[PDB]
């Protein structure tokens, strides 16, 4: 059913994301795990994204989206949700798009791809399709591992969750 | 999409 | 030298803060936002360059853009200490363009770096940028990053909170 | 260049 379909998604698209192999003297490039996306970068239609949409009863979430297109005559996007039950396409503008990585870092060849102990990013929060803020609790060590991060979480008495494990798909800056 | 509870 | 620091404290002071209009979302080099796709800096345009020395040693400084060449698609670019031999023909790999323009933390925060990204940052009294982690970005115009930097001579590897002006931040492309 |  649904549940299943979504959390297989999730695992088809972390486990697939390619691992960066430079040589010697190769910087890991724009999209490569913490590397940013160029300025002025536009992501192309299939790209996954974090996209940040509002419902009709008002709250904002950080959606885990695909890029359907992009238009230069007004600068928006068209993302889809990955989930079916979001029947709705949105418009969006560049600033509500975050693309995801498009490789993985390798923590052995390329550590300085990787987000560093407590710095703030968006993480896809387990049983979820969606973002939320979090501090790196530990990097990977291989490129088999997810990162551990501390999801802001008002529940808590010191306002964070345990540590839970996101993929390199699904960390990204939080600015 | 699938929301924190 | 003492000339030379003055002239480079000058250059962090009157880099100019990026305005734009309420609206709108701030340009490839104000700050931490990174240049555009295929960027090539331009002649006199400040950049860290990458020098490797006869030695192999490696060491990023801060350089001025003389010339780039479709030919080869190398830059010029004359070492800021203008001392000596100071040209040095470089890859595009080994140019980061400086920012152009501070983030204002008053009304563009998204564009500047954040507590614990690596950075290289230009260490105080010298004319060379060194790995570092953000300790604070800053919350008004004129102010500057502290950082810690990377430092074997601490037992726990890091210097206490040193300030680093937004023009000499940016995106640390260099290995351990 | 000036160095540390």
């Amino acid at each position: 059913g649904r549940r299943g379909v979504l959390m297989t998604l999730l695992q088809q698209s972390a486990m697939t994301l390619p691992l960066w192999i430079g040589k010697p003297g190769d910087k890991p490039p724009p999209l490569c795990g913490a590397i940013p996306a160029s300025g002025d970068y536009v992501a192309r239609p299939g790209d996954k994204v974090a996209a940040r949409v509002k419902a009709v009863d008002g709250d904002e979430q950080w959606i885990l989206a695909e890029v359907v297109s992009y238009s230069h005559a007004t600068n928006k996007y068209e993302v889809d949700d990955i989930d079916e039950e979001g029947k709705e396409r949105h418009t969006l503008s560049r600033r509500r798009v975050i693309p995801l990585p498009q490789w993985k870092a390798n923590p052995e060849t390329d550590p300085e791809a990787l987000f560093q102990k407590e710095q703030l990013v968006l993480a896809l929060y387990p049983q979820t399709t969606c973002f939320y803020r979090a501090l790196i609790h530990a990097p990977p060590q291989r490129p088999q591992d997810d990162y551990s991060v501390l999801f802001e979480d008002t529940s808590y008495a010191d306002g964070y969750s345990p540590p839970l494990n996101v993929a390199q798909r699904y960390v990204v800056a939080c600015k | 999409a699938r929301t924190k509870q």
